[PDB]
């Protein structure tokens, strides 16, 4: 019954809050919409009649998160993963610690932060003693070699 | 907190009939009400939305009013699917709804059918027995059954239950249960539902002999 | 645009509540796309729980300080609740809706409703009696007893037939456990002619039946 960016209020077709900005009060006949910013961890990203800004995500240290992109008051926190953390779906909404790699097992190919320590059965003939994310299969030297021990 | 107090919280009414409701806030909440009609066993169905707005879709007998402290919900001619609970909300603070305003029909006095029903065979192997006595269709809610075991006036072996209001021929109907052990169910012959309304001049009794 | 609840209807005290919203025909991507939890104790009002803007930001009721976590997952188009160390109190019809202007409201859509009953009962499936015809109309019925949790679900003629069908609230007994019937209203005519099957379903239980009416 009115346009884009308005609202109908008391048969007043009244102004939206423009992004960065939340209602504080609805138009009258005679008063104009009011709409005051967010605060600096807040933000709304549309034309709005909302009366409390969105919170800005947490990039919480402890679940691996770290900021990318900083909040404004029209946009939201963009995380990612720190180092040593990588992605548990292609969709990165939540991080895990890199795995590491038990021994009589190798490193194929080690974490992206994306993607989490790629592991390999270190094959007859060489050993790996103890558990990284970084140390590979490496061959028995000549003096018996199992598959965790020279 | 906001609340809000809805006035009544019950009424009947008939078909035809002008029905409003009232809303009121603690605090002023400018336009930010909305009104919701919740049927039986169904979720809240938006009517109106910032106080007078009538949803699309939501027939034009319905509408909204106030401002601040005070709102109404006006139903211009009561029909018969409009049997429900009304409920406002507020959305200028942390939402909060009144406590709903029920809504029955006044409509003609009319009879139950009564039918009884014998326990079924296979519940009998389970060793209990549930003899059941429906009473349909009939108008005022207010009806009593009674159970009686070779003429004994039955008591507390029963229970029952009562439909919603019918959205269409504002009728309820009533089913009840008399549970009593395979033992007792075969110590005896005759079993009635003694049925007692408001629209029956005098009490209708249906029974049956088990065999 | 549609919502669905699902979640489990039982659940231990001190156990937590795991709901999940499913929303179809429309995507929570879209700018200004809210979800929302309500609940109604059976027969009782309605209390908020909370709200959540796709981006992650959330308000909840104060009532409910440390006990609720609402999250949002877009790539899944689902949105969900926890509410932690459950009670007889939380018992309640539990709804997921589209707040619509702002967190606060109002609702629209909602979804169906998913009934959760806190309890230390065990599930337990319905024996289903069928309730015979004798001798114009005449009723015929099904008689849904001894299951726990609530609900059942009844039809007739595998949704065929509506007409004349009273399906009565659950009652609960003394053992603990609930006990219904459905009936119809049919022509006499009809009894020896069309065949009457109620289909009861008990989805806790996992229990599907399908019972024939016949005059006794």
């Amino acid at each position: 019954a009115c346009r884009e960016k308005q609202y109908l209020i008391n048969s007043q077709c009244c102004s939206l809050c423009q992004p960065g900005q939340k209602l504080v009060s609805d138009c009258t006949e005679f008063t104009e919409t009011e709409c005051l910013p967010c605060g600096e961890s807040e933000f709304l990203d549309t034309w709005n009649r909302e009366t409390h800004c969105h919170q800005h995500k947490y990039c919480d240290p402890n679940l691996g998160l770290r900021v990318q992109q900083k909040g404004t008051s029209e946009t939201d926190t963009i995380c990612t993963c720190e180092e040593g953390w990588h992605c548990t779906s292609e969709a990165c909404e939540s991080c895990v610690l890199h795995r590491s790699c038990s021994p009589g097992f190798g490193v194929k190919q080690i974490a992206t932060g994306v993607s989490d320590t790629i592991c390999e059965p270190c094959p007859v003939g060489f050993f790996s003693n103890v558990s990284s994310a970084f140390e590979k299969c490496h061959p028995w030297t000549s003096c018996a070699g199992t598959n965790k021990t020279d | 907190a906001i609340q809000l107090t809805q006035s009544p919280s019950s009424l009947s009414a008939s078909v035809g009939d002008r029905v409003t409701i009232t809303c009121r806030a603690s605090q002023g909440i400018s336009s930010a009400l909305a009104w919701y009609q919740q049927k039986p066993g169904k979720a809240p169905k938006l009517l109106i939305y910032d106080a007078s707005n009538l949803e699309s879709g939501v027939p034009s007998r319905f509408s909204g009013s106030g401002s601040g402290t005070d709102f109404t919900l006006t139903i211009s001619s009561l029909q018969p699917e409009d049997f429900a609970t009304y409920y406002c909300q507020q959305f200028n603070s942390y939402p909060t709804f009144g406590q709903g305003t029920k809504v029955e029909i006044k409509r003609t006095v009319a009879a139950p059918s009564v039918f009884i029903f014998p326990p079924s065979d296979e519940q009998l192997k389970s060793g209990t027995a549930s003899v059941v006595c429906l009473l349909n269709n009939f108008y005022p809610r207010e009806a009593k059954v009674q159970w009686k075991v070779d003429n004994a006036l039955q008591s507390g072996n029963s229970q029952e239950s009562v439909t919603e209001q019918d959205s269409k021929d504002s009728t309820y109907s009533l089913s009840s249960t008399l549970t009593l052990s395979k033992a007792d169910y075969e110590k005896h012959k005759v079993y009635a539902c003694e049925v007692t309304h408001q629209g029956l001049s005098s009490p209708v009794t249906k029974s049956f002999n088990r065999g | 645009l549609q919502l669905q609840e699902s979640g489990p209807g039982l659940l231990k005290p001190s156990e937590t509540l795991s709901l999940t919203c499913t929303v179809s025909g429309g995507s929570i991507s879209s700018p200004g796309y809210y979800g929302g939890w309500i609940r109604q104790p059976p027969g009782k009002g309605l209390e908020w729980i909370g709200s959540i803007y796709k981006s992650g930001s959330t308000y909840h009721n104060p009532s409910l300080k440390s006990r609720v976590t609402i999250s949002v997952d877009t790539s899944k188009n689902q949105f969900s609740l926890k509410l932690s160390s459950v009670t007889a109190a939380d018992t309640a019809v539990y709804y997921c809706t589209r707040p619509v202007v702002r967190y606060f409201g109002w609702f629209d859509p909602w979804g169906q409703g998913t009934l959760v009953t806190v309890s230390s009962a065990s599930t337990k499936g319905p024996s289903v009696f069928p309730l015979a015809p004798s001798s114009g109309t005449a009723a015929l019925g099904c008689l849904v007893k001894d299951y726990f949790p609530e609900p059942v679900t009844v039809s007739w003629n595998s949704g065929a037939l509506t007409s004349g069908v009273h399906t009565f609230p659950a009652v609960l007994q003394s053992s603990g456990l609930y006990s219904l019937s459905s009936v119809v209203t049919v022509p006499s005519s009809s009894l020896g002619t069309q065949t009457y099957i109620c289909n009861v379903n008990h989805k806790p239980s996992n229990t599907k039946v399908d019972k024939k009416v016949e005059p006794k």
